């Protein structure tokens, strides 16, 4: 038996999940999705234009109230916009200025950044001392940090460039519930709206589903030849997408345990850095390494929507939740908001 | 080792015990969302420049 | 027009005014970036530099602010972080002369070169190769010949044509000769020698930088 | 005396000879198109090529290059009538005005691109970071002022002087007097001859003093460097040495009685369109030369 | 956050004398500085405004060129230099911070005060509806107030605020803007506005409320406050 019968073991195991997954084959969405209009030609159009920044650009994510967004680069500053006046409501330095991820908190009072340091920094910005400082330091992980999302005002889930993804408290400092279950780096995070289920990919080409509370490997997707540098959430909760170097995007249901489609065209070569989804999931719009954005329609998977106000790679791309506007920033050091 | 195998065992019986539901009715829930609330998303179809707040 | 909101302004600009302060602070600054196998190689020149993540090392040469990362700690595939130091004025590569005979070791620092020398990202940085363990070296040659892992060497066994032939040996990988340039050099245990050699190559290559820009190269 | 003083204030000596029309026609007309072509198709090229402060000189210099080519196809219809000339006092002023300017501001941006060279290679590490692109613009304006101001002494119109009632606009001629235009042509040359030669040679020192790169750049940017200062010198040289001969002989005796003047002038008017030849040389040796165009 | 006002005292007609505010446990580059003083039978009056840059300076009409206002940031220290002062010039002037950016809530804090006393047009009017009006424990009280020129700006925001000052203590903040509550206001505090009609509800009233309300507008530069509304236990 030894170590060959647990392997065939899980073989086989390959082997039934593949069949079952073939069982519920009934049609691709293309199909089906014949019957609805297509969207048709999008014309956008850059209202704002941030020149703040003056490094390369990796990461940024919207607020609540859709109006601040918190905006990540690799000068080692992070930089509060307000969208509709184009001001900087706050400037906060960094101790470490190799930073590629950062989010802002629900509620709007905190706001987090990491990076290529394995610490990711919590800084408060309602402090009646009128400054931001420090809160936390949560430098519990080992590889570099590649993605944090707030949870809530006191929890907060992050990923790792090693092979473990944690979640972590705001009071304590300590972390709650550690995934092992990836075996690459992983690249990016996704919260659901309910706040209990949420995706992560890494370099493996796997797409896994964890629970927040429970702390186990719900689901598994292997659709990808590459890494997974991208991954988001359908607003419903039931879907989600994700985005590899291997030029193509895909999309994902959790109920039906499939790859619904994959997004890509023949032009298209290069890879994909970031990608997210409208008010009404109608559109997908996704970067590209290339001086081009593309919006696709995640209906009937086709190029919508070009946007071609950048000349350096896309990395960061966010959406409001009310999907008012949504602000393309690339590593040019210039963020534009378009609607 | 063959301790994540079996975990991997446990993970698929428990994806496989969710009821692994049909594409259809699946895209029925998002057509019908859609429609649903298509009438009032500004970048699907977007307000005159008199209510949206973006206007120059 | 507006009534409160050109406080908000104001205060934009004494923020954008910051930001301009520490753009032209950072620009003036150099970065280097390091890499290499084994601690004690990249930790030799730490020590003989003269005033838990990267570790950023900052000292003043010659009136040049030098900012030295080092990356051996992450322990990460480097394909996915690499590109955050496109713009690294050179980078530090450190291999020990004496690894040979360790076990296939240089082999490991040959596909390490080769990978960072060939990168995408690195078309147009300059690489300084830091030969470490001189001395260890020619004591090792009088005991083990470099023939063990170096099948096609033939040659007399000494030190001057040992430590060339690894040099071009380490020279060849460079398949875009035209644009990078190496500077290779041995590490020396008398101190102030090795940082006289990193700032001459990275004058060199800042002013290779300043004629590419002025309309020359 | 058939060539007698054309006097207004000064005892003119100008002249009026046949190979002017035999010999300027090909030259000037041959100018002006591959001029124009050379130096427009640079501008373009700006209009859509980064906006770092190293270019702007370098535009400075074919705007300036673009404005002093339109003047010299003048010069021309003044010597296709062998020093007569139809146009008003107004025009005549304002063309050579342009003219002055443009050839004092293409040395002035010649010499200042030589001094950013030399500054970003001799002292790599100086103010020529990123000189903020208002600091450059602002020195670019004050240089085009400065070089106005030492020009409008032209626009002080006198006349359009006649000489058997035909008009002539020449600004050079043979004078009893050293006025400030003949020191202009003299300051113009010596001075930015000389900086641009220590440029130079600074750089060539420092190059090779430790910075060896066999592959292709380094020579190629010395050659480059030594070919437009080589070509800048055949180009000036021959004109400020007609001009000292001709002053040399003016104070030494013979300020009038017609002396050698009568073929020194031809000299004098055939050596000052390698001026032009330098103007429409300098774009495709200074844009082509990078690898961009 | 501590602002300890210091240097006032008596003054003869037409002196001069310099007053000082000490800041600490907060940024003093960051935050501008109000000056408001209260005469001893009237109510509050603004005086003069510093921005964070030490630009866009702002000085009451009554108080124009006669008074003036410096910083020095690496002193962490507030100067107010007033010269030929006249009789309506004593009162107790307050140090007041503030922030000014999107979500932010100015005046905020307000410091103990210092006294100051003399021996012997075209702006916004705010009328008060009433001076006094009885209350009892457990009630709930409406203030109600009018203003000259409607505050509703066209980017959606009205300029109201609202101070309470209890016998012995400077005036605290109570809302700000007719729709947020100010740090360590409880929350039974209310406010509503039509753009002119403003309206404070204080439900379930207690002990701590007995004080003198005050209004304010930050519509227009000239700042100004109202006549007071005092609240009897
Ligand atoms: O270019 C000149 O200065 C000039 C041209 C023609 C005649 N005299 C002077």
């Amino acid at each position: 038996s030894e170590l060959d019968q647990l392997r065939q073991e899980a073989e086989q195991l390959k082997n039934q999940i593949r069949d079952a997954r073939k069982a519920c084959a009934d049609a691709t969405l293309s199909q089906i999705t014949n019957n609805i209009d297509p969207v048709g030609r999008i014309q956008m159009r850059t209202r704002r234009t941030l020149r703040g920044h003056l490094a390369k650009i990796y990461a940024m994510h919207w607020g609540t109230d859709s109006r601040l967004l918190v905006s990540a680069s690799q000068d080692g500053k992070l930089i509060i916009w307000d969208s509709y006046t184009t001001n900087k409501v706050h400037a906060i330095p960094l101790r470490s200025s190799w930073v590629m991820t950062c989010a802002y908190a629900p509620s709007g009072n905190y706001v987090a950044c990491g990076g290529l340091d394995n610490i990711c920094s919590i800084y408060n910005l309602k402090t009646r001392e009128g400054n931001v400082r420090v809160s936390r330091e949560l430098a519990g992980h080992t590889g570099y940090l590649s993605c944090c999302r707030f949870l809530d005002d006191n929890q907060i889930v992050t990923s790792s460039g090693d092979t473990t993804c944690a979640l972590w408290d705001i009071e304590t400092g300590q972390q709650t519930t550690t995934f092992t279950g990836h075996t690459g780096d992983v690249m990016s995070l996704s919260l659901a709206p309910d706040t209990r289920l949420f995706v992560s990919g890494a370099c493996d080409a796997s797409a896994k589903l964890w629970d927040v509370r429970e702390g186990m490997c719900r689901q598994t997707f292997t659709g990808h030849e590459s890494d997974i540098n991208a991954i988001c959430f359908f607003p419903n909760g039931n879907a989600f997408a994700t985005g590899s170097d291997d030029a193509t995007c895909r999309l994902f249901d959790l109920r039906a345990d499939q790859e619904l489609m994959t997004y890509s065209h023949d032009n298209i070569i290069c890879g994909i850095t970031s990608v997210s989804f409208s008010k009404s999931g109608r559109l997908l719009l996704a970067g590209y390494d290339d001086f081009n954005c593309n919006v696709w329609d995640a209906l009937k998977a086709d190029r919508a929507g070009v946007l071609a106000g950048h000349d350096n790679r896309v990395s960061c791309l966010g959406v409001t939740d009310d999907g008012m506007a949504v602000a393309t920033g690339s590593w040019d050091s210039f963020l534009k908001i378009w609607n | 080792s063959i301790a994540q195998a079996r975990k991997l065992v446990e993970q698929l019986k428990m994806e496989a015990n969710i009821d692994r539901i049909k594409v259809s009715k699946a895209a029925a829930d998002l057509m019908a969302y859609c429609e649903a609330h298509a009438k009032e998303d500004p970048l699907l179809t977007p307000v005159p420049a008199s209510e949206n707040p973006f206007r120059e | 027009l507006s009534a409160e909101d050109k406080a908000a302004v104001e205060r934009s600009k004494m923020i954008d005014r910051n930001l301009r302060e520490d753009g032209e602070k950072a620009a003036r600054e150099v970065k280097l970036l390091l890499l290499g196998a084994g601690e004690s190689g990249k930790n030799t020149i730490v020590k003989q530099m003269k005033i838990t993540g990267i570790v950023e090392t900052h000292f003043t040469f010659k009136d040049l602010h030098f900012k030295m990362f080092d990356v051996g700690a992450q322990r990460s595939e480097r394909k996915k972080w690499i590109h955050c130091f496109e713009g690294v004025t050179a980078i530090i590569f450190c291999v020990a002369l004496s690894d040979y005979d360790l076990v296939n070791r240089m082999h490991a620092s040959m596909k390490l070169f080769d990978s960072i020398c060939n990168n995408k990202w690195f078309t147009d940085t300059s690489i300084i190769l830091f030969l470490n363990k001189k001395d260890l070296f020619e004591e090792k040659i009088k005991k083990s010949p470099l023939t063990i892992c170096y099948p096609e060497y033939a040659g007399s066994n000494t030190y001057e044509e040992a430590a060339a032939y690894i040099q071009c040996q380490f020279e060849d990988l460079n398949k875009r000769k035209d644009t990078k340039e190496i500077y290779t050099h041995f590490t020396c245990s008398t101190d102030t020698k090795n940082v006289q050699f990193v700032f001459d190559a990275v004058t060199d290559v800042i002013i290779k930088n300043n004629l590419k820009d002025c309309g020359l190269f | 005396q058939d060539h007698f003083l054309e006097i207004d204030k000064k005892n003119c000596c100008v002249f009026r000879d046949d190979f002017i029309v035999k010999v300027l026609p090909p030259v000037l007309g041959l100018e002006f198109i591959f001029g124009l072509l050379g130096n427009g198709l640079a501008l373009w090229i700006f209009c859509f090529h980064s906006w770092k402060s190293s270019r702007i000189f370098l535009f400075n210099l074919a705007v300036a290059d673009f404005l002093l080519i339109i003047c010299l196809p003048f010069l021309m219809d003044n010597y296709v009538r062998r020093w007569d000339w139809k146009f008003g006092d107004i025009p005549c002023r304002l063309m050579l005005f342009m003219l002055a300017m443009n050839r004092q501001g293409s040395i002035i941006f010649l010499t200042v691109v030589a001094v950013d060279r030399y500054f970003r290679v001799v002292h790599p590490h100086h103010a020529l970071n990123k000189i903020s692109n208002r600091t450059a613009a602002i020195i670019s304006c004050l240089l085009w002022g400065i070089t106005i101001g030492l020009t409008v002494h032209l626009l002080k119109k006198k006349m359009p002087i006649q000489n058997g009632g035909a008009n002539l606009c020449s600004s050079f001629s043979i004078c009893h007097t050293f006025q400030w235009h003949e020191a202009m042509f003299l300051l113009e040359f010596f001075l930015p001859l000389g900086i641009i030669l220590f440029c130079s040679a600074r750089i060539i020192w420092s190059l090779r003093q430790r910075q060896m790169d066999r592959h292709a750049k380094i020579k190629r940017a010395i050659t480059f460097i030594m070919v437009v200062a080589i070509v800048f010198v055949i180009c000036f040289l021959p004109s400020v040495v007609v001009r000292i001969r001709i002053f040399w002989l003016l104070h030494t005796s013979g300020t009038q009685n017609c002396e050698v003047y009568r073929s020194v002038d031809l000299a004098f008017f055939i050596t000052l369109s390698f001026t032009y030849m330098n103007s429409m040389l300098d774009p495709v040796v200074y844009y082509f030369s990078s690898p961009s165009f | 956050v501590q602002l300890v006002e210091s240097g006032g005292g008596l003054v003869q007609p037409g002196g001069s004398r310099k007053l000082s505010c000490s800041a600490s446990g907060f940024a003093f580059s960051s935050f501008g500085m109000h000056w408001v003083r209260q005469a001893p039978e009237k109510g509050l009056e603004w005086v003069a405004y510093i921005s964070s840059g030490s630009g866009t300076i702002y000085y009451a009409d009554t108080v124009k060129g006669r008074f003036t206002i410096s910083r020095d940031d690496p002193k962490n220290t507030l100067f107010l230099q007033m010269t030929s002062l006249r009789s309506e010039d004593t009162a107790m002037y307050y140090c007041v911070r503030s922030i000014y950016y999107y979500g932010s809530s100015p005046f905020d804090f307000w410091g103990q005060g210092t006294t100051l006393t003399v021996s012997a047009s075209a702006d916004i009017v705010m009328t008060q509806a009433t001076s006094s009006v009885p209350v009892t424990p457990g009630e709930s009280v409406s203030i109600s107030c009018r203003s000259s020129k409607s505050l509703l700006h066209s980017n959606g925001n009205t300029y109201l605020y609202w101070f309470l000052q209890r016998p012995g203590q400077s005036p605290q903040l109570l809302i700000y803007r007719m729709s947020n509550l100010a740090s360590g206001v409880p929350d039974r505090f209310s406010g509503s506005g039509s753009g002119t009609a403003f309206t404070l509800t204080i439900s379930r009233l207690e002990a701590e409320d007995v004080g003198v309300y005050y209004c304010m507008q930050h519509l227009e530069y000239p700042l100004t406050f109202g006549a007071g509304t005092k609240l009897e236990l």
